[PDB]
């Protein structure tokens, strides 16, 4: 049971993200991966966030 | 999993307190959902997870959770909010809807 | 001003061949490890009736390697089924506990033997046999206790879980949600510091010292070989170096220090599995190095068998 | 913007067979899981089954296992439910809904976001 | 291998003496050096032992506190210093080696004093 | 120290015969008993090391055994060179303790 994300990040705000990505995986289903421009790093976003889920749904819906 | 949903029906007026409950015979990690269906229309999702309101639902609806005991509260019922409310759990690969509660206008 | 890209990872194309070959080799490891460790224990117990001063570490090491080999059938059954766990939660917990305890015990006894071999020249040379026997017994108890202590925490959190969508059951560790990164990383450090770093450092340093001491003397260097000692050190490296390199790359992948893509998924799955198979030649090679090469052991085995 | 259309309902004599088709248009069909739900006449909703479009992770309810099957065609963006051996208690209205199985640590998202408009299935032997 | 003992010579009661055992053919640091004695017309009796590597020494109960055994590894030598000698200390003192063989470490035996020396006669008048 | 009683103190066995000597310990010594022989006025030479492992060089006549704490030495054929004193030793506990000896004399 190996999938790209093993844990979440629940302290990321909208102003601290510059590029999102949605991974579809055979094991862990839909996952998100954000690129924080404050330190240019890559994190795994928590879907529970109010803005993340709605933003991703409009990206997929379109 | 059996999801008992009390009461069988509610008699309430416009603006009065309206509460519905949903007991899970097993443990579901906040993985529930509350829907409403008009008599001749498809259900409309109202709450997911346990309390996260859907995108467009009004703010009156509010979900809660205590161990495994999920409550749906509709503060200040309006005339628009007279339908049948259903309780779902999706923690397990098999989903189960509740019996469904019907809220009816109270008169005399 | 945020671009929402999407990436769908296809299924694993050619993992079936890898799992087939890995199981085919695990069978040989199991057979050979079982036979070799049983013989070592038998002769170690039965050679005390001839007057030999048989060593405790080489008996405890044989037992620990035997226990680890005993759990290979369970791993193969889980591996063939695309890494799935038909058994229950109790079986997974018990198997993990036994495997972890005995594997850690095996490594610790190797380090202890490395130290004791040098002390037996320099220090335990005017010590009565009874005193050194007592010291070895105390060390054996401590090593077993330490192995058990290290293994317990990991097995505590192990729980079998059925995927909510795949409908497939796995057995993995479910650490507390509020702190998972602090757990995973933490555990890895232990497995790399008490597993490879400290044992390898002690082994390398003390075997170098032993070789120096043998070279200084004349009778010892006439009788003893300086290539078997270097064989000990290099064999430990070949078994346990690639496995930890692969695991560390996996951890760097988890922390998103390396960009993700399907190629890394395949090339890390392959690396982990291949190196896992290699690293278990530990049990097959321990008897062939510490017992089956010794002239005394070979003569004793020939006499006992006949 | 998102449309789910169900077609295939009607009458089915006892022991008959039927095929309901749910055609979707307006979202990434390969990133969503399609669920089929029932509603008996006068009773409440009962969940039937679903399918992961891009991987075929099918799952069935207890009352339909071994009689109902699902198959998703991503090229045409349509999910088909094949119903076999309809006992007189299978009469209902069948709804097609979709989900985005977002990964949560302890479970997966399963709240049916968009529902179709239902198709009636009658299982009776009469003129 | 060959051990040579130097010393001997009669001493006065309460005096002292210093015997030396020099070994050729092996590194004295890899074996323990034992001093044994045999009284006139009596059986062998242990006296002392030393490890020339780290200096772990053992003495018999009879002579503990009067004898001191000390080794020097540069010249492969082991010395026994006898102080407060008494009348019964008259004997013939041999120096022996308890060999240790590295190639038999895991499966070894209880090695004995294979190599001895001619030993010197110590008299205490 | 640990006492070690060796009997008998004199053998009158003649040439070509079988001779047996015994040494019983007080405590238990785990196969750490050795037998030495000494000619009149000469240094002793190891004969058996460990409970029974014959030394490398002594004839095959000499053979040791063990039974709990009751060790024994047997010389199968008392060839005339085998008339000397024999001592039993233990190294399991320091101080090392020897036996009383056993002089073997021609009949
Ligand atoms: C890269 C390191 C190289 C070190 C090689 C030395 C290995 C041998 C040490 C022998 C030792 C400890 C034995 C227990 C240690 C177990 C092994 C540790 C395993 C580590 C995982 C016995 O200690 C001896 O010390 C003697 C006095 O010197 C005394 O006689 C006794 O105390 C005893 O014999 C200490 O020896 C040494 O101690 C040091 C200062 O203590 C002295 O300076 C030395 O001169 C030497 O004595
Ligand atoms: C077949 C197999 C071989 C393995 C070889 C080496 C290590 N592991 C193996 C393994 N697993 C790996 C998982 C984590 N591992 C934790 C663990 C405990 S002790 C330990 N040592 C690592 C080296 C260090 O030097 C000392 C400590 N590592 C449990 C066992 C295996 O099983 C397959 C897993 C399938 C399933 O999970 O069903
Ligand atoms: C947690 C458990 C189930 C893991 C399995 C560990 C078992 C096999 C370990 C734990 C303690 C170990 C024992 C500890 C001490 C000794 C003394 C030694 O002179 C012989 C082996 C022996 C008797 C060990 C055998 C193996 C042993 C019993
Ligand atoms: C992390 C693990 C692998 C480290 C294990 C280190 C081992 C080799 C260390 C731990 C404690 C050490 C022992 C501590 C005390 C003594 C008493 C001394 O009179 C002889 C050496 C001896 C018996 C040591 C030998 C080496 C030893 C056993
Ligand atoms: C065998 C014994 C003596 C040593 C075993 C190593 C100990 C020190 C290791 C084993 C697992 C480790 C823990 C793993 C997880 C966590 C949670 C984190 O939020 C704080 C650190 C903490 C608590 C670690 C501290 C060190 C730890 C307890
Ligand atoms: C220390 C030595 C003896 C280790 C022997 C095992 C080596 C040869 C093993 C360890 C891990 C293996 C690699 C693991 C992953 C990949 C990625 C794959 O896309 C091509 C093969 C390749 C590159 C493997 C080749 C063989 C490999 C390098
Ligand atoms: C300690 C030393 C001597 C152990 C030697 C064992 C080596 C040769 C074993 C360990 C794991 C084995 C590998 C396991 C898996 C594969 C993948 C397969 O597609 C080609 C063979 C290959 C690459 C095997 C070749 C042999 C192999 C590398
Ligand atoms: C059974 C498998 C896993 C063992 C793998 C290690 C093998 C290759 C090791 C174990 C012992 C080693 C031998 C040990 C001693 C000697 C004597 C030396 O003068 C030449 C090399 C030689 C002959 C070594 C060759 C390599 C060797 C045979």
């Amino acid at each position: 049971y190996r999938c790209p994300c093993r844990f979440f990040e629940s302290h990321v705000a909208r102003a601290n993200v510059k590029h999102l990505k949605i991974l579809n995986t055979p094991n862990c289903a839909l996952q998100i991966v954000a690129r924080l421009k404050n330190n240019n790093r890559q994190v795994c976003i928590d879907p529970k966030l109010k803005w993340i889920q709605e933003y991703l749904e409009k990206a997929l819906n379109k | 999993i059996q999801m008992t949903q009390s009461p069988s029906s509610l008699s309430a007026s416009v603006g009065d307190r309206v509460t519905i409950t949903c007991r899970a015979s097993q443990s579901v990690s906040s993985a529930v959902a509350w829907y409403q269906q008009k008599p001749g229309k498809a259900p409309k999702l109202l709450i997911y997870s346990a309390s996260s309101l859907y995108s467009g639902v009004p703010s009156r609806f509010s979900g809660s959770r205590s161990g495994t005991d999920f409550t749906l509260t509709i503060s200040s019922l309006q005339p628009e909010d007279f339908a049948t409310y259903y309780c779902q759990q999706y923690y397990y690969p098999l989903f189960t809807f509740g019996q469904g509660t019907k809220v009816e206008i109270k008169r005399t | 001003c945020i671009v929402v890209d999407t990436v769908m990872c296809p299924n694993m194309p050619n993992k079936s061949v890898l799992l087939y070959t890995l199981s085919f080799i695990y069978i040989f490891i199991f057979v050979i490890g079982m036979i070799a460790n049983s013989v070592v224990v038998w002769v170690n117990i039965q050679a005390k009736t001839t007057g030999y001063d048989t060593h405790c570490y080489i008996l405890n090491l044989a037992i620990a390697d035997l226990w680890v080999v005993l759990t290979i059938p369970v791993w193969v059954v889980s591996l063939v089924q695309h890494n799935q766990w038909p058994m229950g939660e109790l079986t997974c917990k018990v198997t993990h506990l036994i495997f972890s305890i005995n594997l850690f015990g095996s490594i610790f006894f190797l380090t202890c033997m490395s130290v004791d071999r040098y002390l037996s020249i320099t220090y335990f040379t005017n010590t009565p046999s009874s005193r050194k026997k007592m010291v070895r017994r105390v060390v054996c108890i401590l090593v077993w206790l330490l192995a058990f202590c290290v293994s317990l925490p990991d097995t505590y959190y192990l729980k079998t879980v059925t995927s909510a969508s795949n409908n497939e059951t796995y057995c993995r560790s479910f650490y507390p949600e509020h702190s998972i990164k602090e757990w995973l990383i933490g555990m890895e450090l232990v497995s790399v510091v008490l597993g490879f770093a400290v044992p390898f450092s002690i082994i390398a340093v003390f075997y170098f010292l032993l070789a120096r001491a043998i070279s200084a003397s004349s009778d010892q260097e006439k009788h003893s070989s300086r290539k078997i000692i270097f064989s000990y050190v290099v064999v430990f490296l070949v078994c346990w170096l690639p496995y930890h390199v692969a695991v560390l790359l996996d951890i760097f992948s988890i922390l998103h220090y390396i960009p993700f893509t399907c190629r890394l998924e395949h090339a890390l799955f392959t690396a982990l599995h291949v190196t896992q198979c290699l690293s278990l030649v530990h049990c097959c090679v321990n008897p062939v190095l510490y017992s089956f090469i010794n002239r005394n052991y070979r003569y004793e085995l020939m006499k006992a068998f006949i | 913007e998102v449309q789910l259309v169900e077609s295939g309902g009607g009458l089915v004599q006892p022991g008959g067979s039927l095929r309901l088709s749910c055609a979707a248009s307006g979202f990434n069909f390969s990133y969503s899981s399609i669920h089929w739900v029932r509603q008996a006449p006068g009773k409440g909703l009962e969940w039937v089954a679903y399918i992961y479009s891009s991987y075929g992770y099918t799952s069935y309810a207890d009352s339909v296992k071994g009689r109902f099957t699902i198959s998703a065609d991503t090229s045409k963006n349509t999910a088909y439910l094949q119903m076999n051996s309809l006992r007189a208690e299978d009469t209902a209205v069948y709804y097609c809904a979709r989900v985005y199985p977002w990964w949560y640590y302890k479970y997966y998202h399963g709240a049916l976001d968009y529902w179709g408009q239902g198709t009636l299935v009658t299982v009776s032997s009469a003129s």
